[PDB]
């Protein structure tokens, strides 16, 4: 009897820890990717401004 | 002598009840903790 209820309650806490912890790790990774891909687009916008300046010069 | 005996009786009676009540509450807590150590 009692050992099943203990194991299921411990596994209930395990599910509630894991699903949230995986979502938190995804949130952090998506935020890092947002910054990295933004910088790549910023380099292209910078290169346009520099080419445009060289043309005006 | 009357004031000594009166004040000591009133004090000691109050302490005996309060300390015994605390002892029972802490005894219940010992049993509760011993069962929750299974989980």
């Amino acid at each position: 009897s009692q050992s099943q209820g203990i194991q299921q309650l411990l596994q209930a806490e395990k599910r509630a820890a894991e699903k949230v912890s995986e979502a938190r790790k995804r949130k952090n990774r998506r935020l890092k990717q947002a910054k990295e891909e933004a910088q790549a687009e910023i380099e292209q916008y910078r290169l346009q401004r520099e080419k445009e300046f060289k043309a005006k010069e | 002598n009357f004031e000594k005996i009166e004040n000591e009786l009133k004090e000691i009676n109050t302490n005996q009840e309060a300390l015994k009540r605390n002892f029972l509450e802490l005894t219940e807590l010992k049993f509760i903790l011993r069962k929750t150590q299974q989980f």
